[PDB]
């Protein structure tokens, strides 16, 4: 019929094919392999030597291990996409042919780390730019060739933007009069007031 | 009764039709879909759609069985079937025929 | 279609027939090393030091053997054709068998190496989508303008290139409808005939 | 029991249009069909469509759906050659249910009229991905002397190339590289001839 | 919805019958609307002899105040109640308020369209084209026989009035993944619609 962990859509074909490959392993070794891939998603790091050693017993070659890791990441992320719980995912996996033992073993670790995973996914979602930092300087002009006496201030601003993780930041520089600075500050405050009522 | 369905679906699970491992559906959908995919993966001269959905009504199913009976002999089937016989779920008449298609696929 | 060898290239294969198969196997291993880890003429100095053998003719022989392997794997010609081709070199049957086996055992890796010589074209790598609705602006305060943000990743000659786009629901539906037609032709009679009669 | 050329499942655009055009007269439909055809050659004809909508008192929400339905139907119809789409099957699929009888004549006339060669010609121009060569100019020199050599006497070729993208390239090309280029071109011609021969022999069985 | 002192003084002056009658008020309001709307305006907005009896300074101050009020109301999507209440706080009558509301209603749609046309956006795609090929050989590879897909996007940048095209090459697996991604986006849109 259909399943929910894939967003209320028919389960893809590659996951169906490769979950059987996942099923030809030991549950305890799964409790460590899924932990490794989940930590990789969480940003701690992945030790491919560890997973190769863990699955070295079954002599799984490049294709099988590749598919297994892909399926683990895909299915875990898809289940966390809709905030699905362990009890429903275990039944759905049972409908997929995975033995109840493996479903229990995997959900033992999946159910106990969903919050950090989901918060990281929220933080690491699609975005175009981000303001890393800001710096400013104030100037007070005294005299000039154009005008003998001025006695008015000026504001210098710098904005640092990170366009992607592990990327150099391209700074932005500009010089502003007092009026533009004040209007910009007022408009920013208006935007914040409009934008703080959504929570 | 399932002593033979287990074997035939296990063969079709490992024959490239891993959808046969699903649970909750009648054997008809699994076996007929496996046969449908096998007839085309081998890819003889086919010029007619075999599209269907699980638990289809007869209004399309009987006609689709008519087309598969029309196309199957044209693809050099080693064994002959009868249009009324396919709805009968004659797994004895399906065990030897799928040997050719499974290995060909 | 068949390796009807060139006379000048054949002249460089005269070193091996006067050499036992024991060192011909080492020369084949050296050819594999030259493909994979690269070529280092200093290995000529090492061979001279360890065997008191001239570097020039050893270089000629290794390069000729490597060229034979490359143009034999480049066509995937059957074993019988290869046996027919090397029958003109006046080589021992054992050496002929060794050459055929060495060629056979390293075809897929070579063809994987050669595929990086074709012209480099922009290629799809990954796609990310975000959904947002515009609510306010500096001129209008209450708005509803839904749009779909897209970040498209492309690879050109080994670099990562990113594009930022935008679209609306109707255009997205049109895109899906067209791309579904794109991968529906390969299941038709014309494409099937073209892809079957060729091989 | 046939599959229509418009896809196994009819797109919503054409299906909705079937109900919409059941009340429009023939003349307004013919004008809209003319506008759609004029759009298929790349011309801008928005203003005339707006004028027609204003004249006929037609909401934009319905005119847009009608235009989309006609454009999609015609685009899918023109993909195939007339050999793969006979008029018989054409109007049989066009089957009267939710269809006028007097409009299929206009559809056939536009598809099978004197404009079909133009549509195919422009349609043929849609099958291009990379730039094509626009011009080719050269100049062969004979180096007599050089700062690093009293008498060189080395023939050389200077090449300039322009592409439809607007790119211009100028570069030198020594003799050996020129021979390599010429051999590659000849080999490509030979292989293209081989494919041309194989196409007829390996697909008419 | 804040307003400045000068606009308040202008609207205070607008109420006085001695300074403006009904006809002068209507003409000033319509002139302000024309100046805000029309793209071919001139000084002719104030060259209507019926208004040639009051000092131009007050005339133009009130003109600017009225234009500012209309702009603010359009920006904040104000309705009848807010305008009526503020005008009542300005010591108006039931005639001037009604005429102001009617004038706002007459050409509200154009003002709503105008303020929604300011700003930039990311490039907006319009359509796609695809070419299906069957790769055979390269210079250093002689037998592949693998289908490949050519794609071309048509996009227009609001920053530059042109139609640049983006081109990329995809394989069947990449095309399937791309189609799946787009279908997921469509399903997300449908989910939003259902709610």
């Amino acid at each position: 019929m259909r399943f929910r962990f894939c967003g209320d859509l028919d389960c893809p074909d590659w996951v169906l094919a490769e979950i059987s490959t996942l099923a030809k392993m030991s549950s305890v070794k799964l409790r460590l392999l899924c932990s490794q891939v989940l930590k990789e998603l969480l940003g701690q790091g992945i030790d491919y030597e560890k997973i190769l050693k863990l699955t070295a017993d079954a002599k799984f070659e490049s294709g099988d291990v590749k598919a297994t890791v892909a399926v683990l990441s895909f299915i875990l992320s898809s289940a966390a996409k809709h905030s699905v719980d362990g009890e429903s995912l275990s039944s759905e996996l049972q409908q997929l042919g995975l033995p109840k033992e493996h479903a229990a073993s995997l959900c033992r670790c999946y159910e106990e780390k969903q919050s950090p995973l989901q918060k990281h996914l929220r933080v690491c979602s699609l975005r175009m730019n981000r303001l890393a930092g800001v710096g400013w300087r104030v100037d007070y002009t005294l005299s000039s060739s154009l005008l003998q006496s001025v006695e008015e201030p000026m504001v210098h601003l710098r904005l640092e933007v990170a366009a992607a993780p592990g990327t150099p930041a391209q700074p932005v520089a500009m010089s502003l009069s007092a009026d533009k600075f004040q209007v910009l500050l007022a408009e920013l405050k208006q935007a914040q007031t409009l934008m703080s009522s959504l929570g | 009764q399932n002593v033979k369905l287990t074997e035939i679906l296990e063969l079709l699970v490992a024959a490239g039709y891993f959808r046969a491992r699903i649970k909750g559906l009648s054997p008809f959908d699994k076996v007929v879909g496996g046969m449908t995919w096998c007839i085309t993966t081998c890819n003889f001269d086919v010029d007619v759609d075999l599209l269907f959905q699980e638990n289809s009504t007869i209004g399309q199913k009987i006609a689709l069985s008519e087309k598969i009976v029309s196309v199957l002999p044209r693809m050099k089937c080693p064994h002959q079937l009868e249009p009324h016989q396919i709805q009968g779920m004659d797994f004895i008449h399906i065990f030897p025929v799928v040997q050719w298609l499974v290995k060909r696929a | 279609m068949l390796l009807e060898l060139s006379e000048e290239h054949k002249e460089h294969l005269a070193f091996l027939p006067q050499v036992d198969s024991a060192v011909v196997a080492e020369f084949g291993r050296i050819a594999v090393e030259f493909l994979r880890r690269g070529a280092n003429p200093k290995i000529y100095e090492g061979a001279a030091r360890k065997l008191n053998v001239s570097s020039d003719t050893v270089q000629h022989g290794v390069e000729g053997l490597t060229y034979l392997l490359t143009e034999s794997s480049k066509l995937m010609i059957s074993e019988l054709d290869f046996q027919d081709s090397v029958f003109v070199l006046g080589f021992s049957e054992e050496l002929n068998k060794l050459l055929l086996q060495l060629y056979l055992d390293n075809r897929k890796e070579i063809r994987t190496i050669l595929s990086e010589l074709a012209p480099s074209l922009p290629s799809y790598h990954n796609l990310e989508w975000r959904l947002d609705v515009q609510l306010a602006s500096r001129s209008l305060r209450q708005q509803i303008k839904p749009a779909v943000t897209i970040k498209l990743h492309l690879n050109q000659n080994g670099d990562h290139n990113t594009k930022v786009l935008q679209t609306d629901p109707a255009t997205l539906l049109h895109l899906v409808q067209q791309l579904e037609q794109a991968l529906e032709e390969m299941k038709t009679n014309h494409c099937r005939r073209v892809v079957r009669n060729i091989k | 029991g046939r599959v229509s050329f418009l896809g196994a499942q009819l797109p919503p655009e054409v299906a909705a249009m079937a109900r919409l055009l059941g009340d429009l007269d023939r003349s307004t439909f013919r004008k809209l069909l003319k506008f759609v055809v004029s759009s298929l050659q790349g011309e801008d004809c928005r203003e005339a469509v707006q004028r027609l909508g204003v004249s006929a008192n037609l909401p934009e929400e319905q005119l847009g759906a009608l235009l989309a339905g006609m454009h999609t139907l015609l685009q899918q119809a023109l993909r195939l050659p007339p050999t793969s789409l006979k008029p018989d099957t054409f109007r049989d699929q066009l089957q009267e249910l939710c269809i006028p009888q007097d409009l299929v004549g206009d559809l056939a006339s536009v598809v099978f009229g004197s404009q079909r060669p133009l549509l195919d010609s422009v349609a043929q121009q849609q099958g291009a991905w990379l730039p094509h060569v626009a011009d080719f100019r050269w100049r062969v020199d004979v180096a007599i002397s050089t700062s690093a050599l009293a008498r060189s006497l080395q023939p050389s070729v200077l090449m300039q190339l322009k592409l439809s993208d607007g790119s211009a390239y100028r570069f030198e090309v020594p003799t050996a590289k020129f021979q390599e280029l010429r051999y590659s071109v000849a080999l490509v011609l030979k292989e293209m001839a081989d494919l041309e021969k194989r196409c007829e022999r390996r697909l008419q069985d | 919805m804040e307003l400045s002192e000068s606009v308040q003084k202008g609207f205070q002056m607008l109420a006085d019958p001695r300074s403006f009658d009904s006809n002068a008020f209507t003409l000033l309001l319509r002139a302000a609307f024309q100046s805000l709307l029309d793209a071919q305006a001139d000084e002719a907005v104030l060259d209507h002899p019926d208004l040639k009896h009051i000092d131009p300074v007050v005339l133009k101050h009130c003109h600017a105040a009225a234009a500012t009020y209309i702009l603010e109301a359009g920006k904040h999507r104000a309705d009848k109640s807010t305008l009526s209440t503020y005008l009542e706080d300005c010591k108006f009558d039931r005639e001037r308020i009604e005429l102001f509301c009617t004038e706002y209603q007459n050409n509200k749609n154009s003002l709503e369209i105008l303020l929604g046309s300011i700003g930039r956006s990311l490039p907006h795609i319009t359509d796609v084209s695809w070419r299906l090929e069957y790769q055979i050989k390269t210079n250093q590879l002689h037998r592949m026989y693998r289908p490949a897909y050519l794609v071309t996007l048509s996009v227009q940048n609001t920053d530059s009035p042109s139609y640049p095209e983006i081109s990329f090459s995809c394989s069947m697996e990449q095309l399937q993944d791309l189609v799946g991604k787009l279908k997921d986006a469509s399903k997300s849109l449908e989910r939003a619609t259902q709610l």
